[PDB]
């Protein structure tokens, strides 16, 4: 069965995003980053939260803190994502996973397109790097992404 | 902030 | 900086040798695998069963991971992430050498390799593993 | 569309299941089998959706009473199985026929793991083995159950 | 119970089809 | 015990032949099959016994038909399958005789089969036969001439 | 007899399924 | 992306079969074609159904009229066929695409057995043959058609 | 809706 | 006859 | 006849090319892109008009705008299209815009293949080039020189 | 359904 | 709820 | 004139299989 | 606790 394998690698790389992140949020500012974008063609509005409807306008250090809170929320949903061998996955379980990994791809590209500078100054470009590329042929494998999405960085996905 | 899946 | 990346892919790849093992667990039992070896050449002592020496590990991870003096770092924290990612390799080289047939008849043998792949690599990135302990799959290694 | 294909084979199982079974029903009561089970590490519940739906930790003999019957109802619907062209496969028959090879399955695990004896002694091997030989390389060709489910036969299903 | 039958379950030929 | 093992395969069987023939029934007609055949070098002709004694030369649609009837009937009848003394020659009729539904549509319909993607099913299923008949000897070799090259693959 | 053996042309060819076993 | 290739595709071969059947127009009638049929044994009823949920049965011609005013109302509706990218498809789409092409297959099949006289004589056939080949070939690589529908065609479809 | 050998010499 | 045009890719 | 295949063909690679186009729209650029060019040997000025001297030097994502939206207003034209019979010139405007059209596809594959493939849109592309080169070779609608800039792809399909 | 916790496979 | 210069470093 | 003449491309590379 | 004294590569060409 294919859940187990998506499963933890949703999980792998929901924690490799929150740790790149973290080694640059200080210098993701509301004053830095009013808004959540990925370059001046992307801009990004938090919602499909059951709590929050009409896609709000916010900055991407806030934006980022409303995703990861909610992502971290469907991981300790054992009804979403089984701890026990004897508890089936649930029947909306891929749709789930592509929501998740669709958004935390956002992540990725609004570091690399606003926060690259500090990354090369934490001698960290490797590492974001080798993250995203693992992401990447991840998602590709087994289209957990339209690429409708995945155009904010085209032309470096491309050199992977 | 890491998320260790169980064991078992 | 360094600390966090280390920590972070100790605590994922910790997930993933659980899943894979995960898909063999019932297969690898006291009379498949008596002792925690990676083929006739190599064995590992925590003496005690390839089954119970990897359930021996995994809570005794499971305790390091959870412990917030260690992974909120302490000065010796290099040296217990080494010690560590040393004995999660073991994993590694027991599935390979002793269940590498079930995996395929499941179809994970796409899986195991690019774990062990992005494993191999990052291992390699800080040298956090000495050569000799790597040997059981040292024809694999190059190739990759 | 391979409807009638998976149709035909859930039938032609079936009826070789309740045959195999047969053989040995003299050898499977309520002393030797308390309990449906393939080994002492699988026990199952039976649940039917329409009669019993909290899973009743029963004997084997009962179990597969319920479900030869239960499955037996399904192949009797003409609403699931067409006995016409002009009546489809309902949507969501693919999922109902998993279901079944899931729960036939059972019966093969439990023949060959407390009544193998029975089965050397009337030297009738050859048709389990024949019949289990074609029944796995029909279920694995279209994913018809899931890895986990098939724990019981692992190492004799590597060896066909 | 007693119900350890072959009950050799037709599909209907090709014509009844 | 041996009788039910028969019993339930050449139940079995008859199940598969009707579901794949029915997948190209349509493409099988009066103008295309004319006889029942399996090649230019083998025809058949339907007989009963009961009802039709001298064998009738009739279509490849019409002779299947004649027949999955006069099988149909006999696997409803619970004083031949529940044995009586004759069962296995009963058996062994209905096989050589279902035998010839494969050979006249690897013959006449197999381009139909490819396209609509059932050879493998077709082949499994004859694959299956081939090794039931052969270990209880249950077809002669003389009956499964017009596919012999392709048995001796298997 | 139901089974009729016949003597082809010589011009028949080998049937289409064969070559498939090719 | 897979959408908008079967929208392309949708919409070019239903010009195709416009263009084809416009060649042959004078030959189809209520006189010669009395009833829609691809052969005498494959006759077709039309309906909508949500303006006729009755099949009717009528002549070929006008048959071929209710279904290309039909198709070309759902082309139009650009809540099915989107105009702008930023609009998404319907999330049943490809059964609306793969009731068209059922549809529009049946003209092909029409023009196939009634009229390839005329087809013939008006020296097109290479074009039919050629439109029909495309078609085909489409619908079988995205199985947007049962087998059950292209019986009329079964031969032809097999030397193709 | 859908319910119950001329042309194909072109292509023989 | 219809000739239906999808629509220029900038419009698009 | 004849008039009428070479419409709806034409009308339906105009449809073609221009959703294959418009995938890879945002990564075909002024940046990206300077010049219309299928290749460093081939590169295409924009031109209308009459008295074509010192045509346009433009960008590629410009001169395939200013040539659809040309294109369009032909498709548009009642006169050469009758939705009233075809003008005597309709081969000479349709093989114009055919012979621009096929600059679109050598541009995609020559600048933009590997943004294709990665949209996993190759097969459609290929597929949606082998349909036109087929239909223009019955009727030489584009002489040999014009599809010099993809002649080798051309031969593998075929 | 089913929740967790070899006399043959000698034969094989 | 969707509507520069670091490839440099790949050269 | 509107079509102008002025290492091999690399998308034949895909086709060379 | 380790100390010294090709069933699957054969997967690997
Ligand atoms: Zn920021
Ligand atoms: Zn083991
Ligand atoms: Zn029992
Ligand atoms: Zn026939
Ligand atoms: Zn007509
Ligand atoms: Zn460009």
């Amino acid at each position: 069965d294919l859940n187990e394998w998506i499963a933890v690698n949703t999980v792998d790389f929901f924690n490799q995003i929150n740790m790149l992140y973290g080694t640059i949020t200080e210098f993701c500012t509301e004053a830095s980053c009013p808004v959540m974008s990925a370059g001046p063609r992307y801009e990004y509005h938090w919602a499909d939260g059951t709590n929050i409807k009409k896609p709000i306008k916010c900055s991407a250090p806030k934006y980022i803190d409303y995703l990861m809170t909610w992502v971290q929320d469907q991981l300790d949903d054992e009804t979403l994502f089984p701890s026990k061998i004897g508890v089936p996955f649930p029947k909306n379980f891929m749709s789930v996973a592509k929501t998740i990994l669709k958004r935390l791809f956002r992540v990725y590209a609004h570091i690399y397109h606003q926060h690259f500078d500090s990354v090369m100054q934490l001698q960290e470009e490797a590492h974001l790097n080798t993250s995203f590329k693992h992401f990447i042929f991840f998602v590709q494998e087994f289209n957990l992404i339209d690429r409708r999405e995945l155009a904010p960085l085209q032309e470096l996905i491309e050199k992977l | 902030p890491q998320v260790q899946r169980p064991s078992f």
